[PDB]
RNA sequence: AACCCCUAUACCUUCUGCAUAAUGAAUUAACUAGAAAUAACUUUGCAAGGAGAGCCAAAGCUAAGACCCCCGAAACCAGACG
């Protein structure tokens, strides 16, 4: 049985919601924005 | 040590140890001592019969020792007139 | 006219009293209660224990189950021998084989490796515990029915369907009987052409069928059949070699 | 009775038992840990660099190259011969009253390796070397049971209670194939062989069962009187006279040497499907059986 | 997947298809055949079992032939069954 | 398994005594294991935890409970330490009393 | 619908093909037609009389006797010996 | 990216077919069928897997063992070769010792 | 009230200690790394016995659950090809 995950785009939308009104590519790419949202949170 | 024999897929004894210690079904080990028949020219009489006492090994020794050694070896024996009959079980043993 | 009244053979314990349960007839559709069959309290009346019914049933869907996934490793990839290239100088990551679990068509790190067995064997007086809790779970909620035979008067599956309605026996219904050869041609005419009412000899009964269906239905022959296999295993030494072989009692 | 009856009226107002609504047992599946997340991700619990985290520690008993424990102890013959030793279940004289009681051996007849195994009593293992059943005095003082017993070894003290009681013990020698098949009769009978003649003790075990002090099924029955007066004096009780007693033909009831069953003879062929014998009547093989 | 037959029946197989089918039954008898060569190169033990003077028990022994190199040239002399060792 | 056979005197020579017939009557009912003795077994676990189960426990086992607790609490000078078991009808009490048991049992009729 | 009849132990003698190469060798020797008799006795068709050792079979069985298993007599006079030389 | 527009089919399961109505049947052919038939024998698959079960070192010597004979050359090369790797790792890798 | 005000020395790895001017990383998508015995523990079964021949047993025994990664050298040898 090979599993792979379905749901990545929800998984990344949950961090990237909270970086829509940054400045930059971190606004959108999650490897930049999960960075700066910790760092805001 | 070998867990899966090639052959049998099966643990393997190390003979090094049933070579030199003798398990009691209680679980403790007995040795003798090293060094017991060596230059004795120039050992006293108080450490020689030291040297000559069969000991038991301490718990770690023990773990070690019933790991090296597959189940066979510790299951519960009836030879006759066996010298260690008595040893085989506790007595009076708290905690 | 006059009551089919069974009794239990096998002696019940002295601190308990048999169980009872309307002996019933399927040759018309108001044929119940057609006689007072006892059953032994060992069988039918132990400890409901549903910790026991999970026990047997996962044993049941497993034991059997060989699963047939494999996955190549790296080593069993095609090609791969080569080092792609140097290990200094190009400025790019090293490696060994084009085949490693890293590269894209590479071999796999830990997938399955079939075929690949999961038998297992519960003790057999777990299994034969698991058969009682069944028979009394069936018993104390209202879904098991003893007949005295499996006759119908027709062969037409519509007519066990409307006589299962009629009563009240729920979407799906297991039918017992004690041998597949003295199975009667007209139940077995009915039910080969149906899907939630089967038929099955004594000899087949198991805790998945019981719980998949919502009914079961047994014969009195069969009642007495199972009442002693299973205490059986209640008063029985420990086995000197496979019950198999000859012994002094048994069988039977 | 809160608990049949309560457990089971109780079911009655629930619903029905499916394949949908069945759970384990708390605490019979513990979970299983993961190298997944925070807690159990990252270095995954091997430690850092090193052989630890790397997988390369050295094999069990080393010690880092200082002269290991296992080693640096002078050899000994602690289990020297371990394998070629006999050993003997012992039996001892509360465990048999126990079964006398319960039912499970039969006093009336006489009790041998077979009827100790049919009734569960002891369980002998040929493979391991075990070489038949020890008497044990443990228990001599309460032990009332009359019985013709044959055993392979029997403690002086154990010899005493059953003959003063009035039963009568005998030490039989049985070899590893001859003992594995008076233990488990119908798995031999199943393999279609004659039934084969009982060797003789080794030499080192002669003496043993040749002498009347053990009561060996070799010995001079001539010499028995006076050994069991010996005992009779030694523990200050009256030997019975067993001759008058209504039971002395069954006591008497000994094995040829070279039997394994009473009744039947070696070279005899049993036919379980058929429930007959079969018996040779070719000279050559009856004198082979016979000697 | 696997073969029917195991590889090292392959042989015997062929010996039953095709001309070898027909050929003589009493000398297809022969080539099955298979007698261990008498001892050169080696003692045999002389018995079937052994007492072991290390622990003194009574233990089976088996001859195990060396295994010999004919020359192709063997095959137009008479060397006794000697060969390369 | 052989029934037990008839004895004019009991207990026997061994000290096995048959359940008394008609059974107690009792809130709760002990019923022989398959060789015919009481259920009353020694257990230990950690090398120290030493433990005794009474098993085969049928009717109302919070009232043999209770009447364990009497029984055992002038012997220890303190109530004993148990865990009941409804699902599997089982007494677990902390310590060695599997001899006073039995004979208490034995007394009761089971 | 209706179960399949249930899985049962085929019941008579199973007697391989001889000629057959697939066919295990432990399930061709006498040692397989005498388990034959055992289980189903008379109907197994096995020749009674092939069930004892053979003359050949015989000669060989009574020496392994003489050469491994000594008479009492033997071992009570070489225990005898053995006990003089040591007093 | 990386997830579909449209709903899959729906997914139609039969579950009083044949085969899921009488599962289980016959699993207790051996207690109620007086010990004739072993329960294991029921179980249909590898030659060497019926009624056995090992971790994959085990499975492997005893499929080499039991069918090595017959396997084709590649495949018997493969599986020495695992027998191998496998000999190693259990018996020279690992975090317990 | 977007900014202007105030507060705030990216992250991973590696270390006695890293904003470090120590390592890796343009970014996106997909792929990519913890495998099992010895004992012990937990929860059932039966219990001086347990186990569906073997084995264990001075409360044991049977069954189950639950712990042991990935990539990388320079090399060594065999048989071919130049
Ligand atoms: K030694
Ligand atoms: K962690
Ligand atoms: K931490
Ligand atoms: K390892
Ligand atoms: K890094
Ligand atoms: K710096
Ligand atoms: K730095
Ligand atoms: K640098
Ligand atoms: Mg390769
Ligand atoms: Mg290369
Ligand atoms: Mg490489
Ligand atoms: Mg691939
Ligand atoms: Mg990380
Ligand atoms: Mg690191
Ligand atoms: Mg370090
Ligand atoms: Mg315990
Ligand atoms: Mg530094
Ligand atoms: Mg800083
Ligand atoms: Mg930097
Ligand atoms: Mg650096
Ligand atoms: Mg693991
Ligand atoms: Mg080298
Ligand atoms: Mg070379």
């Amino acid at each position: 049985l090979r599993n792979r995950v379905t749901d990545r785009y929800f998984r990344i939308q949950e961090v990237l919601k909270h970086a829509r009104h940054f400045r930059g590519r971190k606004n959108r790419c999650y490897r930049l924005a999960v960075r700066t949202v910790i760092r805001a949170f | 040590l070998t867990y899966f024999s090639a052959r049998k897929g099966k643990r393997k004894t190390v003979k090094a140890v049933i070579d030199r210690f003798l398990r009691l079904h209680c679980g403790l080990w007995v040795r003798r001592k090293a060094g017991y028949k060596k230059k004795l020219w120039k050992k006293t009489p108080a450490r020689k019969k030291r040297l000559r006492e069969f000991v038991f090994c301490n718990k770690t020794q023990s773990k070690l020792l019933d790991k090296m050694t597959t189940s066979f070896w510790k299951r519960r024996n009836w030879y006759v007139d066996d010298p260690y009959q008595k040893y085989h079980d506790r007595t009076n043993l708290k905690v | 006219p006059e009551p089919v009244l069974r009794k239990v053979e096998l002696p019940v314990p002295t601190h308990r009293r048999p169980v009872q349960a309307w002996v019933e007839s399927l040759r018309g559709f108001e044929q119940e209660r057609v006689g007072l069959a006892d059953l032994h309290p060992d069988v039918f009346a132990t400890a409901p224990r549903l910790d026991i019914l999970h026990q047997v049933a996962m044993w049941q869907k497993n034991f059997k189950r060989i699963s047939y996934a494999k996955t190549k490793t790296r080593a069993e990839v095609r090609g791969g021998g080569r080092k792609p290239w140097p290990q200094k100088g190009t400025g790019r990551a090293r490696h060994g084989s084009i085949r490693s679990p890293l590269w894209r068509g590479g071999g796999v790190a830990h997938g399955p490796r079939g075929p690949t067995s999961y038998y297992y064997m519960l003790p057999m007086k777990v299994r034969a515990l698991g058969l009682k809790v069944a028979l009394t779970v069936k018993l104390a909620q209202d879904d098991l029915h003893i007949m005295d035979s499996l006759e119908l008067p027709t062969g037409d599956p519509q007519y066990l369907t409307e006589l299962a309605h009629y009563r009240r026996w729920g979407d799906s219904v297991l039918l017992v009987d004690l041998t597949h050869e003295e199975m009667p041609q007209s139940i077995v005419e009915a039910t080969s052409r149906l899907k939630t009412f089967n038929l099955i000899p004594a000899v087949g009964l198991n805790v998945h069928s019981m719980l998949k269906h919502q009914t079961l239905v047994l014969t009195l022959p069969t009642v007495a059949f199972l009442e002693d296999k299973l205490l059986w295993q209640d008063s029985r030494y420990r086995p000197l070699y496979p019950f198999s072989l000859p012994y002094s009692d048994f069988p039977r | 009775q809160g608990g049949g009856a309560r457990a089971l009226d109780l079911l009655r107002g629930l619903p029905r038992v499916s394949l949908a609504n069945l759970k384990p047992n708390p605490g019979s599946k513990k979970p299983e840990r993961r190298p997944r997340g925070r807690r159990r991700g990252r270095k995954c619990g091997r430690g850092h660099k090193g052989e630890r985290q790397r997988g390369t520690r050295p094999r069990l008993g080393f010690e880092g190259g200082q002269t290991p424990f296992y080693i640096r102890i002078p050899k000994y013959g602690f289990n020297e011969g371990h394998s070629f030793r006999r050993q003997y279940k012992p039996l001892s004289l509360n465990r048999l009253q126990y079964l006398i009681d319960l039912g499970r051996v039969d006093p009336s007849q006489p009790i041998d390796l077979t009827q100790l195994v049919n009734g569960r009593g002891v369980t002998i293992q040929p493979l391991k070397r075990d070489y038949g059943v020890q008497l044990v005095e443990e228990g001599a003082d309460t032990f009332t049971a009359k019985v013709n017993i044959e055993v392979q070894l029997a403690s002086e003290l154990a010899i005493a209670a059953i003959e003063k009681n009035g039963g009568v013990v005998t030490t039989a020698f049985y070899d590893p194939r001859s003992l594995d098949i008076v233990c488990k009769p119908v798995p031999f009978f199943l393999r279609g062989q004659p039934i084969p003649k009982r060797m003789l003790p080794p030499e080192e075990l002669v003496p043993y069962y040749t002498d009347a002090k053990n009561r060996g099924y070799l010995a001079d029955p001539a010499k028995f009187p006076e050994a069991r007066l010996e005992l009779a004096r030694k523990y200050g009780y009256i030997l019975p006279d067993i001759t008058k007693d209504e039971l002395f033909k069954m006591l008497c009831t000994r094995k040829d040497p070279r039997q394994i069953f009473f009744g039947l003879a070696p070279g005899w062929v049993v036919n379980m499907a058929d429930k007959k014998i079969l018996k040779p009547t070719d000279e050559n093989l009856l004198k082979y059986y016979t000697s | 997947p696997l073969h029917k037959y195991p590889v090292w029946l392959w042989k015997r197989l062929q010996l039953r298809e095709g001309i070898c089918s027909r050929l003589p039954g009493h000398y297809l008898r022969s080539l099955e055949e298979e007698r261990t060569p008498t001892p050169v190169h080696y003692r045999p033990h002389g018995a079937k079992f052994k007492i072991n003077p290390k622990n003194g028990q009574r233990e089976r022994v088996e001859d195990v032939p060396i295994p010999i190199y004919f020359p192709p040239e063997s095959q137009r002399g008479l060397w006794g069954g000697e060969g390369w060792i | 398994i052989p029934d037990p056979p008839k004895h004019e005197h009991y207990p026997t020579p061994s000290g096995w005594q048959p359940p008394r017939d008609p059974p107690p009557n009792l809130p709760y009912f002990v019923r022989r294991s398959r060789m015919h003795n009481i259920p009353v077994y020694k257990d230990i676990t950690h090398g120290n935890r030493q433990m005794t189960v009474i098993r085969k426990v049928e009717g109302d086992i919070w009232a043999l409970q209770k009447d364990v607790e009497d029984f055992l609490s002038p012997l220890l000078g303190k109530t004993p330490v148990t865990q009941v078991n409804e699902v599997t009808g089982t007494l677990r009490i902390k310590g060695y009393f599997d001899q006073e048991l039995k004979a208490w049992l034995l007394e009761k009729g089971f | 619908y209706r179960a399949r009849p249930p899985p049962r132990r085929r019941p008579g003698p199973r007697w391989p093909d001889p000629e057959d190469l697939l066919t295990p060798r432990w399930q061709l020797g006498p040692r397989y037609a005498a388990k034959q008799f055992a289980r189903y006795g008379a109907a197994s068709g096995v020749v009674p009389g092939s069930l004892w050792p053979s003359p050949e079979q015989l000669r060989e069985l009574e020496a392994e006797e003489r050469e491994w298993y000594p008479s009492l007599a033997t071992m009570q006079e070489s225990l005898r010996v053995k006990q003089l030389a040591e007093e | 990216i990386g997830i579909r527009l449209t709903l899959p089919p729906p997914k139609v399961v039969d579950r009083w077919n044949e085969k899921r109505a009488m599962f289980g049947v016959y699993d207790n052919i051996g207690i109620l069928g007086n010990f004739e038939k072993h329960p294991k024998e029921l179980i249909r698959g590898p030659i060497w897997l019926r009624g056995w079960k090992g971790n994959e070192l085990q499975r492997c010597i005893r499929k080499r063992k039991m069918v090595g004979s017959r396997m084709f050359a590649d495949d018997l090369h493969n599986l020495n070769k695992r027998i191998r790797y496998l000999y190693k790792h259990f018996n020279r890798h690992g975090k317990f010792r």
